[PDB]
């Protein structure tokens, strides 16, 4: 807390030397949608896997296969800290998350004995969950990676079957502000291209956008 | 309670899938200056390469455009 | 020493950088596994630079093609992403096609339809060259045809069959 | 489950379709009560609180 | 009945699979 | 004796049930019941 | 640009200026300027006897190096310019230790006779 | 064969009132607007 500066060594530049070496520019990223308040892998960084995220089953969904269940539609509780969970979601089956890709990769006898119940089918209905849908997010990755047709995520699962409020807890890993990053400490470019990488146009907590080229206006005046 | 013990007659093949490097392709298409080169000496401040072949007479190119080159008999 | 001539190789590492200087840029191998390595490393850097020097710029005009591409922003679809050809090729392009066209109008998708066009089109860039250094770099291009790599699998092969 | 319920069990992994218990130290009939675990915790935070 | 046996077989596995954190005692 | 290895026994039996009932439905929607 | 940025034609790629000749189509040289650009008849390394020295002999293009202080400073850049028996990189040397007399012997020899002596001889 | 009828209606007929103000600019760039929008509901190449 209280607001402590950090140790990268961006700066703006003065205003007594010209600009120069413009075969690296920065300026300032502005996009045209906020992407803070959607789904996790529905924001901007993830765009390129939008094919692979599930489709999505409901609260009504989850209600309906609590009541009437099928016998090949499985219901797969991807969450893995077990002093979070306190109820148990009816006809799931405990699958956790950091398991999955070794867990698909085991033959049904072997997925029978290290789980105690047997591997679903590849044409079967998979249904993943978890606190707020993180997790079985990834883990239905994991699950579409090995080529099983229909796998299916319930977003906000036990935190809107159980009205729980928990998380997965990801981390989202962002550098402790006594860590110096790379481009301050080395000597992998030349001193200008090192010195125009590292100025920034503004404050150092909006996103900027790196220029490998430009050209004079000579149309202007 | 369970009365039989039954086994389902469909027998399912697991596709052993894996990704290698088979192909190897490369798009070798530059533009830029190649030399005939008798001497080069790389001089930066923290490393300086000297590689010489001999000859009876040599020429001198010099580059300070990123740090000290200097070619002998280009 | 090679026979006739010799060439003296001597570099100098500062005292003052071993601890922040890149391991490219101060290429040390402290193990054989990295000599092996970074040899092999420095390996392809410098032979796509004596190779790809034959067909850019530096080239023979026989030995440079280029592609034509436009792509519609709005149905995403690539329009005339042809070769840029000479009169020498298209006169190659067109006895490929000659041929295939009186052994395939008779018997067999379509009637306008280049056959083999892919394999032909790769043929003719092969073709209208001069120089074999540029043309072994199209053997690379085109699936690494090329005899630098096709003698790396025949020496893997040999040593397969020793072992 | 009484054997999974204590600490030995950390020394041990298992399968979870047919899981072959190991041999508790409770097990054998010469065991004491001091050298019981879960009596341990049991001792430990009565004399705690 | 089979919501109450499924149940007892779901934490049954996850003793099996997961342990818990293991109380504190003190060492001789 | 062996409605537990079948679709409709169990947990499953509510499943069959509520099926019988729609298609009772979708039988009287029409004039194919009521007539 | 961010094109030049990795490796061919990057800022440390030492290699993207040019190559060598390697060639016997110039400057055809006699015994006397080979020996007096050998490096151990320098001044600065013959009064040093502390550095390690390695000789040893290529077997497909047969050539005779030596490396005085790789042990302090093992770059893998050294040799990247040796371009073995066809025009074929350095990684296709398989050196193989030769002693300090046999060097001398060897070094005056061309590399034909070299691959004789290695083949049919020793 | 009515719902096909008015579908061909709606694609190749216009009257003289609305032939007076279809080509206005607006339109053009609401048309334009809605293909960069949601395009990939209605064209014939997005579903591929
Ligand atoms: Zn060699």
């Amino acid at each position: 807390q209280a607001d402590r500066r950090t140790r990268h060594h961006m700066m703006v530049d003065g205003q007594i030397n010209p600009r120069e070496w413009f075969n690296w520019h920065p300026k300032e990223y502005q996009p045209w949608y906020f992407d803070r308040h959607k789904f996790l892998y529905e924001q901007r960084q993830y765009a390129q896997f939008h094919h692979l995220l599930c489709h999505q089953v409901y609260l009504k969904d989850m209600l309906h296969l609590m009541r009437y269940p099928e016998p090949y539609t499985h219901i797969i509780d991807c969450r893995t800290s077990t002093q979070k969970m306190h109820r148990w979601v009816p006809h799931s089956l405990w699958l956790p998350r950091d398991e999955v890709e070794y867990a698909l990769q085991l033959s049904a006898d072997e997925f029978l004995d290290m789980y105690g119940f047997r591997k679903p089918d590849k044409s079967d209905d998979v249904i993943l969950l978890s606190h707020n849908g993180i997790y079985s997010e990834q883990a239905g990755w994991e699950w579409k990676k090995q080529f099983f047709q229909h796998v299916y995520n319930y977003r906000g699962g036990t935190n809107e079957l159980f009205g729980e409020s928990y998380s997965d807890m990801n981390v989202s890993d962002v550098l402790s502000p006594w860590k110096g990053p790379f481009p301050q400490s080395g000597v992998f470019v030349d001193k200008w291209s090192k010195r125009k990488v590292l100025t920034r146009t503004g404050p150092f907590d909006r996103q900027y956008e790196m220029q490998d080229f430009a050209l004079p206006d000579l149309e202007l005046e | 309670m369970f009365l039989i013990h039954f086994v389902h007659y469909k027998t399912i093949l697991q596709k052993y899938t894996f990704k290698f490097k088979h192909i190897f392709l490369s798009i070798d298409k530059y533009n830029s200056l190649f030399f005939n080169i008798s001497g080069i000496l790389i001089w930066l401040n923290i490393i300086h390469i000297n590689i010489i072949l001999i000859k009876y007479s040599f020429f001198i190119l010099i580059n300070n455009f990123e740090y000290l080159i200097i070619l002998i008999s280009t | 020493d090679f026979g006739h001539n010799l060439m003296i190789h001597r570099e100098y590492i500062s005292k003052r950088c071993r601890d922040r200087v890149s391991f490219e840029l101060s290429a040390l191998s402290y193990s054989n596994l990295e000599l092996r390595r970074g040899q092999e490393h420095l390996a392809g850097i410098m032979n796509r630079e004596r190779r790809g020097v034959s067909v850019g710029a530096s080239g023979a005009p026989d030995d440079q093609v280029q592609m034509q591409t436009d792509v519609d922003a709005n149905s995403r679809e690539v329009l005339s992403a042809r070769y840029l050809f000479n009169e020498r090729r298209l006169q190659f392009c067109d006895r490929f096609q000659n041929f295939f066209q009186s052994k395939l109008e008779n018997s067999a998708n379509g009637h306008e339809k280049q056959h083999l066009f892919s394999l032909m089109e790769a043929c003719a860039v092969i073709f209208g060259c001069e120089t074999e250094a540029a043309r072994e770099t199209y053997y690379r291009m085109f699936l690494g045809l090329d005899s630098e790599t096709l003698l790396e699998e025949d020496e893997a092969l040999r040593n397969r069959i020793a072992d | 489950r009484l054997r999974l319920s204590r600490r030995t069990v950390a020394n041990y992994v298992g399968l979870i379709n047919s899981p072959e218990v190991f041999d508790d130290e409770s097990d054998r009939p010469e065991t004491r009560w001091s050298q019981d675990t879960f009596f341990r915790e049991c001792a430990y935070l009565s004399e705690k609180f | 009945w089979e919501l109450s046996r499924d149940e007892q077989l779901f934490w049954e596995r996850v003793e099996l699979i997961r342990k818990g954190q293991v109380a504190s005692i003190g060492s001789s | 004796c062996g409605v537990n290895a079948y679709e409709f026994g169990g947990k499953y039996a509510r499943t069959y049930a509520y099926a019988f009932e729609k298609a009772k439905k979708e039988l009287e929607a029409t004039a194919a019941s009521g007539f | 640009s961010r094109s030049t940025v990795f490796g061919p034609g990057s800022l440390y790629s030492f290699t993207k200026f040019g190559s060598f000749n390697r060639s016997p189509t110039n400057c055809t040289l006699n015994k006397r300027m080979k020996d007096i650009f050998r490096l151990e008849n320098q001044k600065h390394i013959r009064n040093d006897f502390d550095r390690e020295r390695r000789y040893r002999m290529c077997t497909k293009c047969g050539i005779t190096t030596v490396t005085i202080n790789f042990n302090n400073v093992p770059s893998a850049r050294v040799g990247l310019w040796g371009r073995c028996a066809d025009d074929k990189d350095y990684t296709h040397h398989r050196m193989v230790d030769i002693t300090q007399r046999e060097y001398e012997v060897l070094r005056e020899s061309p590399v034909e006779k070299r691959l004789n002596w290695w083949r049919y001889e020793r | 064969l009515m719902d096909e009828v008015e579908d061909s209606l709606r694609k190749f007929q216009t009257y003289r009132s609305r032939f007076y103000e279809w080509g206005r600019a607006v339109k053009q760039f609401d048309f334009i607007e809605f293909r960069r929008r949601n395009g990939w509901l209605y064209d014939l190449h997005l579903m591929k």
